[PDB]
């Protein structure tokens, strides 16, 4: 028979940046916060051994 | 001569 | 290294040696040289320099003095000895400062915050920007700490989002500090607290206005 | 005479609002802080006398 | 060999060999010379690189000083002595960072928070903007808790906003918790690790991105 | 020759 | 003539 394999989705990487306080164009104080992305989605991994 | 100098304006 | 810094008030005349040898530079910061003046025959050849300050240099032997006019208006002097050497290069400085350009902030907040702010502030006042018509309010909005009673007053319902306030009882006797997240409810946009929080005591009857979204469910 | 004391200014009102963390178009999420910001300004003012 | 890094404020003396045989050349990494001026019958070719560099020929023996004149701004002076030998190269970081009128309309065309991510992101994915330059990185830019000591690695810098990368070495061997708010300084405007972290090893030779604020101090 | 540098100013 | 380079930049 075919062989079968699983697939495997890898996890997402995140990044996060801790933000300083700030004022804006409309004077607003602005505490420190943080905002997080993603660099790396996930995606199937291959697989290493087909059997 | 004596007594003159030079002197440049930059555009 | 770094260029020699030199501080001199309209007019100012300061000693500095340059060299025979090879080219000499002037600068002036924030500044264009616009003019110079030797005694004749004094400096060889005059350039200026990409951002200002000029390029000079001598076969002189002898002290002489420069006259450097900026565009902002500023004439300084300089005293030259030429002497051996490599070309020295001098940072010219207005003692002191002509105007302050005031701080700009050029910072710009994100759309949905700055939303949310405005209207904020427009309840906390209570002006009515145009598409609020006003409604009863809810009493899913309020999760309490413990001690508190809610009774709703007022509030506002528009095209896109929904303001109402809500006014705490005052809670027992131990002293309840305040944390404007731990009136939290999903579906809530932001929470503020009237005055400044900072424990309610043995008491107080503080309003509360809570922003959540309207239309959606 | 009543009026003329030296003048002073008051203090403008601030008000600060908490938002509730928030995803974006982009898919970044925001977890800010509070933002504290002037409400109402200052005024001219005649202290009374001591 | 790697060029050799200058890394000169803009009035650098820099006492550096040339080779009177084979061509040398200078780059400017963020910038385009425009310009490079010598004493007459000196410096026999001067031809400008593509890139931005300038590869020049000197036949002469004497020591002599040479000035390069940058496109956006910008003048370094080297002193040059013709030795026998290979044609050198030598990589000229600014030190300053210099002015980039043409960067600050990008820059504040976004939001803050959105910048700020698009800066971060692109050190951390390797790619640079376009309005952005490398520059050298600044020798204290961030607190340094519980004993730590900091290698710069890599730094650009815009208009008014200026990234950097600083490798962190725990030192003590028992664990330390970090927080980017321990790292914080006047004008550092955010932190972000790398890793996600939270927490450094004994032996740590983990790395942070700060942007700061160009012109701060 | 007196004095003269080389100044190539590159387009 | 000393100290000259030839350089060739292909189209």
């Amino acid at each position: 028979n075919p062989g079968t394999v699983h697939p495997q989705r890898s996890r997402d990487q995140i990044a996060t940046v801790w933000i300083a306080p700030w004022v804006d164009s409309d004077n607003a104080f602005h505490q420190p916060g943080r905002v997080s992305f993603v660099v790396s989605p996930a995606d199937w991994v291959l697989p290493a051994r087909v059997n | 001569r004596p007594g003159m100098m030079d002197s440049q304006e930059f555009s | 290294q770094s260029p020699a810094t030199i501080s001199l008030p309209q007019g100012g005349q300061f000693r500095l040696s340059i060299s025979n040898t090879d080219p000499n530079m002037i600068f002036i910061p924030g500044d264009k040289v616009t003019a110079i003046t030797a005694p004749g025959g004094m400096l060889a050849d005059k350039r200026l320099t990409r951002a200002g300050g000029v390029l000079f240099t001598s076969v002189a032997t002898r002290t002489f003095t420069i006259f450097v006019e900026t565009a902002r208006g500023q004439t300084f002097s300089v005293v030259a000895t030429p002497v051996k050497g490599e070309g020295r290069v001098y940072r010219l400085m207005s003692a002191e400062p002509p105007s302050r350009p005031e701080t700009r902030k050029w910072e710009t907040a994100q759309a949905y915050e700055k939303l949310l702010i405005s209207l904020n502030r427009a309840v906390l006042t209570g002006d009515i920007p145009d598409g609020y018509g006003e409604v009863k309010p809810l009493s899913d909005g309020i999760r309490l700490p413990g001690g508190f009673s809610v009774t709703p007053l007022k509030a506002w319902a528009g095209d896109q989002l929904r303001a109402d306030r809500y006014e705490l009882r005052n809670a027992n006797t131990w002293g309840v500090a305040l944390r404007e997240q731990d009136f939290w409810k999903p579906g809530v946009r932001a929470v503020m607290f009237d005055n400044n929080a900072q424990t309610l005591m043995g008491g107080g009857r503080m309003t509360v206005t809570v922003i959540r979204g309207n239309g959606e469910g």
